[PDB]
């Protein structure tokens, strides 16, 4: 779901995960 | 630091901050990590916060979160993160796999949001993310 001022990044999500 | 990069950090923060109270607790951290198949102990979670908890209030605020991510940014750690997404183990993260991970994280995605995410890391343009791509992304 699109949220203004928010953006889903794979990269940052990767680091967020182990 | 660009405007799009901030919006990504903001969303990364929101994924952890389940109750949206502006801080990330050890509880929220554990819930996320378990949702990604990990099982940190209470000590490990406390250690994670303590490392970046500049004001010593026990929880992570936005800047402390940013610091956590910047410190995060070997083969084994990357392989492990790859396997969080590559569920069938075939060596390729598909859109359906990525969507599955995001959904377990409590984040609903439109087909376009998911496709856009694959597009970001897909270098060869096969529509999937192989290990090497995933490494270029994380590194
Ligand atoms: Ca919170
Ligand atoms: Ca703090
Ligand atoms: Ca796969
Ligand atoms: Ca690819």
């Amino acid at each position: 779901k699109k949220r203004f001022s928010f953006k889903k990044s794979f990269k940052l999500s990767g680091f967020s995960f182990k | 630091l660009t405007e799009e990069q901030i919006a990504e950090f903001k969303e990364a923060f929101s994924l952890f901050d389940k109750d949206g109270d502006g801080t990330i607790t050890t509880k929220e951290l554990g819930t996320v990590m378990r949702s990604l198949g990990q099982n940190p102990t209470e000590a490990e979670l406390q250690d994670m916060i303590n490392e970046v908890d500049a004001d010593g209030n026990g929880t992570i605020d936005f800047p402390e979160f940013l610091t956590m991510m910047a410190r995060k940014m070997s083969e084994e750690e990357i392989r492990e993160a790859f396997r969080v997404f590559d569920k069938d183990g075939n060596g390729y993260i598909s859109a359906a796999e990525l969507r599955h991970v995001m959904t377990n994280l409590g984040e609903k995605l439109t087909d376009e949001e998911v496709d856009e995410m694959i597009r970001e890391a897909d270098i060869d343009g096969d529509g999937q993310v192989n290990y090497e791509e995933f490494v270029q992304m994380m590194t």
